[PDB]
RNA sequence: GCGCGACCCCAGGUCAGGCGGGACUACCGCUGAGUUUAAGCAUAUAAAUAAGCGGAGGAGAAGAAACUUACAAGGAUUCCCCUAGUAACGGCGAGCGAACCGGGAGCAGCCCAGCUUGAGAAUCGGGCGGCUGUGCCGUCCGAAUUGUAGUCUGGAGAGGCGUCCUCAGCGACGGACCGGGCCCAAGUCCCCUGGAAAGGGGCGCCUGGGAGGGUGAGAGCCCCGUCCGGCCCGGACCCUGUCGCCCCACGAGGCGCCGUCAACGAGUCGGGUUGUUUGGGAAUGCAGCCCAAAUCGGGCGGUAGACUCCGUCCAAGGCUAAA
RNA sequence: UUGAAACACGGACCAAGGAGUCUGACAUGCGUGCGAGUCGACGGGUUCUGAAACCUGGGAUGCGCAAGGAAGCUGACGAGCGGGAGGCCCUCACGGGCCGCACCGCUGGCCGACCCUGAUCUUCUGUGAAGGGUUCGAGUUGGAGCACGCCUGUCGGGACCC
RNA sequence: AAACUUUAAAUAGGUAGGAUGGCGCGGCUGCUUCGGUGAGCCGUGCCAUGGAAUCGGGUGCUCCAAGUGGGCCAUUUUUG
RNA sequence: CCGACUUUGUGAAAUGA
RNA sequence: GGGCGGAAGACAUUGUCAGGUGGGGAGUUUGGCUGGGGCGGCCAAUCUGUUAAAAGAUAACGCAGGUGUCCUAAGAUGAGC
RNA sequence: AAAGCGUGGCCUAUCGAUCCUUUAGAUCUUCGGAGUUUGAAGCUAGAGGUGUCAGAAAAGUUACCACAGGGAUUACUGGC
């Protein structure tokens, strides 16, 4: 038979975010990279990088 | 229904799932239109990509009467008074609209000004190689023509916000503008009875 | 016609813009009757004759009962606007027949 | 006992041709339900749908206002956004529901019939023959005067005038899009486990190629490929790019002057009534029946009506890409 | 089911499949962005792994910023009291004073419906100094909203499954 | 004497038990009175040992929403 | 079943206008 | 003699409206309470007294009854009795 | 005479929503191109009625019967 509530193409595949909220998010993505401690905590091997 | 809510009004009683329109081909629409524009430009090299020219006109409809926008074509009267024949304006990239009417010198002269500027900055290649006839342009002029892109004449939509400072005259202060505004509402309301009373003066008096 | 008053309310309200007088267009003469077509329509009028309601309207006018002539013309033609002018044209055709 | 011309109509296995059927995504036309909702149900809703019957193309349909607006007005068609779940409509109940304005996508206008060769059918077809072969030419027969061609389409136009301004083709080489093929970097170097090394360890290399697949297990380097492009072949081409020879006119068009002409689509519009349809409400469309036009004229301005004024357009014929 | 061990129904056993989901409108609660604005959602430009991302327009697109009327139409002339968090002053402190957000209660003003009212001024039916109201508003004297996300609820959709 | 009552219980009902109170002074009124006469309000200054017992943080204010809307037994009053 | 309009033309008298 | 021969004849008849008939046919409805339901009754609106247990609320197809009206006076009031 | 009484009957029952039609009123508003001028819709307050009385427009039969259900509910048994 069918499945219960068969999936349909008109689910909400794409979601919207406020353009200013994308800009806020990308600014706070940049601002976190300028920190060696969080770049390290995110997993990258930074022990000979100069500055 | 149940607890306090706005009363439902869903139009979901027909077979709407047979007519749901999903937009997943939207990016491909954009890409297809872009290829279409690119190849139209390549075919119409070196004509301007914006296509033919358009008039400054006013919008209709009290909501928008104060906002200018682009029209469909210059009326026969503009094309005649600019020295740009009827049959030939679409030939040299000027639309023609046989249906419009001009009621104001201001609009007519504004559209003449657009025509004159366009004819100042238009360059036209000869129909043949060496035969330069009237309306063409010089070889050295033709050698520097490119495909101008975007809106080569932007239409300012509404008049600029200028807020200057002037004297407050007493002949300006004394003006009772609200009373003014009510008085011609009276004039409009009473225009029926006043002209009836008047016409009967001719009938009997 | 003459420009607006310039004040947003009232008799002939709106914004003042200098008015322009529009040169005549074709279809400003649209239907202006012409010599030859009046000829053509005259001749076939005489060759063909009159319809029965046209004849009855002639009779009502040659009696003089113009209200009844209008009323039957309306019941045939359909609208007051056409009934009145068909009555007017049959008054024309009846004066031009008593003229001689 | 005649020969005839036309008209209508026959039969022709006459010469040459065109039609039927098929697939269903989308498109056009007719037809057309009900379960359901309305907590019953009878109008309404389901639905101007499903089913039924037909027609095409690669898109189809629509399309150059007998349009909207009341503005400072706009200006063909189509689709998206908003208008708007709004005006409206509805046992004013459940419910139903568009449009103008504006923003975008794309933009393109055209051609007939009429009054207009009458010193002259200038038009078209078929047979036959010739060639330069999607045609063109010579000749015969025929269609057609119950009108083929030409000018004109309301933005006009026909005339008369005018200094004036605008008109022809053919080659050549390409460019562009389309298809197809051929080729294209680097370890299979040493040790172990293992049926197998594609695994572990060492030493190396490619990388505009670490997409992917194959191969006896986690393969960039064994194979096909992938990146960069290169080379050859063949199509359609009729889009445009540059070169050469041929030089465009008394004809057409444009521009300007004129005032005299200035023809525009009929059982069609319009009206009544009836059924359906619609958001369309004294009736939105459509259809039947009956009534039945006009040329100082006709249709609209979303409340039926008479009058005065105003704005607006010109139907009843046709074609038309793109979105 | 008021009451099941029931002389109430289903159930022999195992394996796998099997039932509140997805969508449009709304609502409260919460988070985030900005905040009298907020949305870039339909388009355009760009994008060398990209149906992604990024930029752009809006000067009026939606919602909000203003409501009352059926419609013509008119459209907020600037708030006091009681109680109160917390801050500050006096006292050695107990106790007192002042300023007093939010919120609750109270009494009013202003705009509009409806009624009432009329000095003046004007284009003679308009304006409206003054004064109003046991009535009415989903008002005002507090700008608080726009967008996205999520849970619950509602309603239409097959709509928890049979 | 359920559809009669003079009389008339018990249990159960309501309200009050202060800081949301009073008194002085000087003001408003378009109400009220013969009238500062009252009624109320307004500003200010004074008082008011917390005004019976016991107990104790509160639905105090609001939002969204679930399930439920078949009841049954007992002591006592009680209708067929 | 029935009336009116329609296909539906031609002309004659009698009563009504 | 340009009639194939008759009969009816602009009536029948076709088309469209209009009225009557039309279970031949279609669609649908056919209330609730109730000591099962049906019939009965209205205990569905609604009044007074009682049940109703000395505030209020309080049920049953409990009891005894009422109502769907009547009135320019049988309303207002003043005087007199 | 006046105090006062009087917004129906001495008090407790005697009655009616939406849509529609109709009526009363302002010297009211709209018919959205501007007017004159009938019609139409409005605004406020009534009436025409739903007695199943918070208000569908509505007769039977089925033994030929069908379905979803019910011990919320009868006829047999048992129980009080
Ligand atoms: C004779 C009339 C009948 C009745 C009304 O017309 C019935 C309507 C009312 C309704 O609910 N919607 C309808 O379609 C029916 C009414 O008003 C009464 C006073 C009297
Ligand atoms: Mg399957
Ligand atoms: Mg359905
Ligand atoms: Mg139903
Ligand atoms: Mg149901
Ligand atoms: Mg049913
Ligand atoms: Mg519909
Ligand atoms: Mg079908
Ligand atoms: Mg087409
Ligand atoms: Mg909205
Ligand atoms: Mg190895
Ligand atoms: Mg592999
Ligand atoms: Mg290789
Ligand atoms: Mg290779
Ligand atoms: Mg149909
Ligand atoms: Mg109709
Ligand atoms: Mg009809
Ligand atoms: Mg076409
Ligand atoms: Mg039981
Ligand atoms: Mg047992
Ligand atoms: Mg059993
Ligand atoms: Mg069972
Ligand atoms: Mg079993
Ligand atoms: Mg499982
Ligand atoms: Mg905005
Ligand atoms: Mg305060
Ligand atoms: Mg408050
Ligand atoms: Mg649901
Ligand atoms: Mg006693
Ligand atoms: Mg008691
Ligand atoms: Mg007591
Ligand atoms: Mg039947
Ligand atoms: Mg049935
Ligand atoms: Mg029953
Ligand atoms: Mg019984
Ligand atoms: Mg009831
Ligand atoms: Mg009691
Ligand atoms: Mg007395
Ligand atoms: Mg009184
Ligand atoms: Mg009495
Ligand atoms: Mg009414
Ligand atoms: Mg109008
Ligand atoms: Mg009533
Ligand atoms: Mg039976
Ligand atoms: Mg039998
Ligand atoms: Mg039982």
């Amino acid at each position: 038979g069918r499945m219960f509530a068969p999936t349909r193409i008109w689910r909400k595949w794409h979601r919207r975010v406020n353009v200013r909220l994308r800009r806020v998010a990308v600014a706070s993505a940049l601002a976190a990279t300028a920190v060696p401690a969080i770049v390290t905590a995110r997993g990258h091997r930074i022990e000979s990088v100069p500055e | 229904v149940k607890h306090n809510n706005v009363i439902p009004n869903g139009h979901f009683k027909k077979h709407w799932q047979n007519y749901v329109k999903t937009w997943f081909n939207q990016p491909a629409r954009k890409q297809r239109r872009r290829i279409a524009r690119q190849k139209k430009a390549v075919k119409i090299f070196p004509r301007p990509t914006s296509g033919p020219l358009r008039p400054i006109v006013q919008c209709q409809t009290r909501k928008y009467n104060m906002k200018a926008r682009a029209g469909r074509g210059f009326t026969l009267e503009e094309l005649k008074s600019a020295g740009i024949p009827k049959k030939l304006a679409p030939t040299i990239g000027i639309s023609v609209d046989h249906r419009r009417k001009n009621r104001s010198l201001e609009g007519m002269q504004s559209n003449i000004q657009r025509l004159k500027t366009y004819k100042a900055k238009l360059v036209i290649f000869p129909r043949r190689a060496r035969k330069v006839k009237a309306g063409d342009s010089t070889p050295e002029e033709l050698a520097n023509a490119t495909q101008v892109q975007g809106d080569y004449m932007p239409i300012a939509r509404g008049e600029k916000r200028s807020v200057e400072v002037v004297k407050v005259t007493e002949e300006m202060k004394e003006f009772k503008a609200y009373g003014k505004l009510r008085v011609e509402r009276m004039n409009q309301r009473q225009l029926g009875a006043r002209q009836k009373k008047a016409a009967e003066a001719e009938k009997e008096e | 016609s003459q420009p607006k008053s310039g004040l947003f309310v009232g008799i002939n309200k709106g914004h003042v813009v200098t008015k322009r007088e529009l040169p005549p267009r074709p279809s400003d003469r649209k239907g202006k009757g012409t010599k030859r077509v009046h000829f053509v329509r005259n001749l076939i009028r005489e060759v063909a004759g009159f319809a029965p309601y046209e004849k009855r309207i002639t009779e009502l006018l040659k009696v003089g009962k113009d209200k009844r002539a209008l009323k039957v013309a309306k019941r045939k033609l359909g609208t007051h606007k056409r009934a009145k002018k068909k009555r007017e044209e049959m008054s024309s055709v009846l004066r031009k027949m008593r003229s001689a």
